[PDB]
């Protein structure tokens, strides 16, 4: 059960971005401000 | 007309600990079947307030702290706080608000109001109507009115126990203020009663002033005006962490401050009000 | 992955493109401590007509926030700042505009439209009677305004002017046409953003379909079914045990719908060997 929902509230971690939402990040931001916060929360999310 | 009193007296300052109150639902979100840690603007529990027995003669609304947000709660026999002005100086000085209650609209407006030194309803005291909102005379560089929809309030002057709970609570936000609104039927002979009860939203107010004192507008009763029998409160909303224990309705059934004692300073830790028995690794000092 | 199939936009009651002459036709700006408000209510915007004036000239949104548009009302900000305080019209950023004359909200953020108005708001003595608050007790909180035309108390103490060593709240901007583009008036609508909607149409239901949907305020792909969840009047949506949003009420018709996403999963293949066969079967 933790190893899961640790699992599950890293999603929602920022790791140096204006927010843990990629779609957030894509549609919200400027496509000059998308690839900075898209780079992050992916190496955030994949070594995680 | 910007009116005065025969006498104005200091409230009985009967101390209370308000155990359950201030809670509201924060969001739109529904959830069930969960439990939810959250901080936000919150009354706590346990609080240590002051009795405002506003009795006849007694009439407390001086420039009263707000500074963030307030709570608010009134066991009620005659209706008496049904107003607020909000604001920085309380004169026709700063762009201020004046939310009434006027037995008939819920009236709402954002101005420079010719704000009177005291803000009361005159109201006759053996029928229960309004005269005039002697509060203001007339306002200047105004951002916002509003009128709501329309019912009645019985607000004499009536004896015995309290019979109506009002719960009120004032947040400043964006601009947005919110003001969210608690009932229950009490019968009520002292300063108030023990249990739990939520609040839900009811106002989204983009009023625009600087919300820093607040001046709630009680009730005047005289047939040289007077006043009658009402218990209500001032509590302070603070950035505490409460648990949200949420049923299968989606109705907040329980709430546990942490910041209370080391006992429910662990129920935040384990999320549950169900702790088995041994030590606990909670945040370090 | 499954692939979806479908359109879902569920929204209450259209209008058109209205027209907006708070937004791009205003001619005189007051002051920016008692800016004036004016707002934007109940029609699909887009406010290309920002872009579409000969009235400015900076075209600026704080620009994909432009579209950033399916919430409440939009306040069309109109007042006259410095070249040293268009950099203070912000979300936050508590300079002599934002802390004292006129902050911004942050859930969404509109667009700041200025104009070199050098020829006609300016003079070559200084355009001092358009003023600004540098510091009062007290400072904003986002989205306010502040009609203070009194003489201040610089420490709460009482020492209003005219009494000697007690401050003014406004100093004079200095919108000289002898000096830069620093000191220069600039007529700025702002558009706060704190019911419009601009990819607002209305489609049909999918349901039961992996479809796309946009809702009010609820975007995303998924499976859309009725659900039977009690619903507050006063709760949007529902979230799961976890935290992404799984249920619905419509915005167009008030069905309380389920969202699962759409089925995935993985692959394997089942071969017996390529010296036993050349056919296989996939799980
Ligand atoms: C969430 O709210 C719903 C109401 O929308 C609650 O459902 C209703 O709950 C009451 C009280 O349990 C049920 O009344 C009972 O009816 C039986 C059948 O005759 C009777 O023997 C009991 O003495 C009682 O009167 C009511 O039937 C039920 N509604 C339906 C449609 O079944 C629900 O209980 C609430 N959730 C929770 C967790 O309480
Ligand atoms: C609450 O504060 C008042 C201060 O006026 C004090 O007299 C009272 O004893 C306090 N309440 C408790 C339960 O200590
Ligand atoms: C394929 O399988 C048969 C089974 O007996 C074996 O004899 C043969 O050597 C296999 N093929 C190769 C290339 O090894």
């Amino acid at each position: 059960a933790q190893a899961l929902n640790t699992l599950v509230k890293q999603l929602s971690s920022n790791f140096g971005a204006i927010s843990s939402v990629l779609n957030d990040i894509l549609s919200r931001l400027d496509p000059p401000e998308a690839e900075v916060q898209i780079d992050r929360l992916i190496t955030g999310r994949l070594q995680s | 007309r910007c009116t005065t009193f025969d006498d104005v007296q200091a409230p009985n300052y009967t101390q209370h600990t308000s155990s359950m109150r201030g809670v509201y639902y924060p969001d739109e979100i529904f959830r069930s079947d969960t439990l939810y840690l959250t901080q936000d603007l919150f009354l706590p529990f346990y609080s240590n307030v002051t009795g405002f027995h506003t009795i006849n003669h007694t009439f407390g609304n001086p420039v009263i702290p707000f500074k963030d947000g307030i709570y608010f709660a009134a066991t009620e026999k005659s209706n008496v706080v049904r107003g607020w002005v909000f604001g920085s100086t309380m004169n026709n000085k700063s762009q201020s608000v004046i939310i009434i209650n006027n037995s008939t609209n819920v009236v709402i407006r954002a101005c420079n109001f010719e704000l009177c030194d005291n803000p009361f309803f005159a109201v006759s005291k053996p029928m229960g109507t309004q005269t005039h909102t002697m509060i203001f005379d007339n306002a200047f560089n105004c951002t916002f009115e509003y009128i709501s929809d329309a019912f009645s309030l019985d607000v004499s002057e009536k004896s015995g126990n309290f019979k109506h709970l009002r719960e009120f609570v004032f947040k400043n936000k964006d601009g947005f203020l919110y003001v969210y609104k608690g009932y229950q039927p009490i019968d009520v002979v002292r300063d108030l009663p023990s249990g739990f009860n939520t609040l839900k939203p009811i106002f989204k107010l983009p009023l625009g002033i600087n919300i820093t004192n607040f001046r709630a507008i009680l009730t005047a009763f005289s047939p040289i005006w007077g006043t009658s029998a009402a218990a209500y409160f001032v509590g302070y909303l603070k950035p505490t962490t409460f648990m949200l224990k949420y049923d299968e309705n989606g109705t907040i059934t329980d709430a546990v401050d942490c910041s209370q004692n080391p006992l429910a300073e662990l129920k935040c830790s384990v999320k549950s009000f169900e702790i088995d028995k041994g030590i606990y690794q909670t945040s370090n000092f | 992955r499954v692939v979806p199939s479908g359109d879902v936009v569920r929204f209450p009651n259209i209008t058109n493109l209205c027209p907006f002459g708070e937004v791009f036709n205003a001619t005189k700006f007051p002051s920016v401590y008692a800016w004036e408000r004016k707002k934007i209510s109940n029609c699909v915007a887009d406010y290309s007509v920002l872009y579409n004036s000969t009235f400015f000239s900076t075209f600026k949104c704080y620009a994909t926030k432009l579209n950033d548009l399916c919430f409440s009302n939009v306040y069309a900000d109109s007042f006259v700042v410095k070249g040293d305080d268009v950099r203070q019209i912000a979300p936050g950023q508590t300079g002599v505009i934002a802390d004292y004359n006129y902050k911004l909200p942050d859930d969404f953020m509109g667009c700041v439209l200025a104009w070199n108005t050098r020829n006609i708001d300016a003079t070559s003595t200084g355009n001092y009677n358009y003023k600004y608050r540098y510091l009062r007790h007290g400072k904003l909180r986002p989205f306010e305004r502040d009609i203070s035309n009194v003489p201040f108390s610089p420490d709460g103490k009482p020492c209003t002017p005219p009494a000697l060593n007690c401050y003014w709240p406004l100093n004079d901007y200095g919108f000289y046409t002898t000096t830069g583009i620093g000191y220069q008036p600039y007529r700025v609508v702002v558009l706060s953003f704190e019911t419009v909607c601009g990819p607002k149409l209305s489609t049909d239901l999918i349901k039961n379909q992996c479809v796309n949907f946009n809702f009010n305020g609820l975007t995303g792909t998924g499976v859309l079914t009725p659900s039977s969840k009690r619903f507050q009047p006063f709760q949007q949506f529902g979230r799961d045990v976890s935290d992404f949003t799984d249920s619905v009420r419509d915005p167009k018709t008030s069905e309380i719908l389920d969202i699962s996403p759409c089925a995935f999963g993985g692959v394997s293949v089942i071969t017996p060997g390529t010296n036993a066969s050349s056919e296989v079967a996939v799980l």
